[PDB]
């Protein structure tokens, strides 16, 4: 899920 | 013209998935020059440094993001992760833990992805106990 963390901006 | 900081972050995000981690880190660096006050530029560049096994460099960017946002679940998780690879078990599990209650308090729909790293970190500790 490294993509989900990368796009996470919250 | 010249690309915005947002466009540099987006380009860096694409190079990261593209597995060009030196290039992605450079895009994030140019974003930071345009706007040094956006935490995600630092965490994302730190993630690049983890992949490249430049652990000191990744520590620094995680610390810079935590100065901009002390409540960042993401910065603590990347910081906890990075310290796990440096055999700094006691630090990793503390930072991984604070990502967890911070995600609790903020009611974020992340998933079992912080507890997973936390369990693996604690039980990798008991090996080299
Ligand atoms: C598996 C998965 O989707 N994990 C995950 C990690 C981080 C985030 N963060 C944000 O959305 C801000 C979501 C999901």
């Amino acid at each position: 899920c490294w993509e989900a963390w990368l796009l996470c901006e919250t | 013209k010249s690309p915005s900081a947002q466009e540099l972050k987006e380009q860096g995000n694409r190079l990261f998935v593209g597995r060009k981690y030196p290039e992605a880190a450079a895009c994030y660096g140019r974003a930071i020059t345009r706007n040094p006050l956006v935490a995600v530029y630092y965490t994302n560049r730190a993630l690049c440094y983890l992949k490249m096994q430049q652990h000191e460099q990744a520590l620094a960017d995680c610390r810079r993001a935590l100065e901009l946002d002390g409540q960042s679940v993401k910065a603590h998780f990347f910081l906890g992760q990075c310290q796990l690879e440096m055999e700094s078990y006691d630090e990793a599990i503390a930072n991984l833990q604070r990502a967890y209650s911070l995600a609790k308090e903020q009611r974020l729909n992340f998933g079992d992805d912080i507890p997973s790293a936390l369990r693996i970190a604690k039980k990798k500790r008991w090996n080299s106990i």
